[PDB]
């Protein structure tokens, strides 16, 4: 949600989170028994009973509405 | 003699009382062992209910 809430350059914040999510599923791992976090991750994308996750469709609006319009590109920096 | 009987009777109750109580300590191990071993399998079996309906709901179209 917080990732929805933001623009596309919130992905990298969205990955660090991801991965911090993922290495305190690992460290809980060790004693208790959770999924693996492909199947929470995918749960909680949707994306298990779509061909299209939240995160994909969020990327894609903000492609369509805030991205093409709004950045001018600059070759000589990428 | 009376008394040299009532020891060996003594001795014998005694003998007795104690197999009773290895026994019970025994019975009260079990229990506590076999309990621990369920509740393993109980998690594990229920991790692998999840999973297979996560499986499901994965290959599935409504």
């Amino acid at each position: 949600g917080r990732f929805e809430s933001e623009d596309l350059t919130s992905i990298v914040e969205l990955d660090g989170l991801l991965e911090i999510n993922r290495m305190t599923h690992k460290l809980l791992s060790r004693y208790l028994t959770l999924d693996g976090f492909d199947a929470m991750f995918r749960e909680a994308n949707h994306n298990v009973s779509a061909p299209y996750g939240r995160i994909t469709l969020h990327v894609f609006w903000e492609l369509n509405y805030d991205f093409l319009p709004n950045y001018c590109y600059n070759g000589s920096t990428n | 003699r009376e008394i040299h009987q009532d020891w060996a009777n003594r001795e014998y109750i005694e003998i007795i009382t104690s197999s009773i109580k290895k026994i019970a300590d025994f019975l009260n191990s079990f229990d506590m062992s076999c309990r621990s071993r369920l509740a393993t399998l109980n998690e594990k079996l229920t991790a692998l209910e999840r999973r297979i309906e996560y499986i499901e709901a994965r290959v599935t179209k409504g």
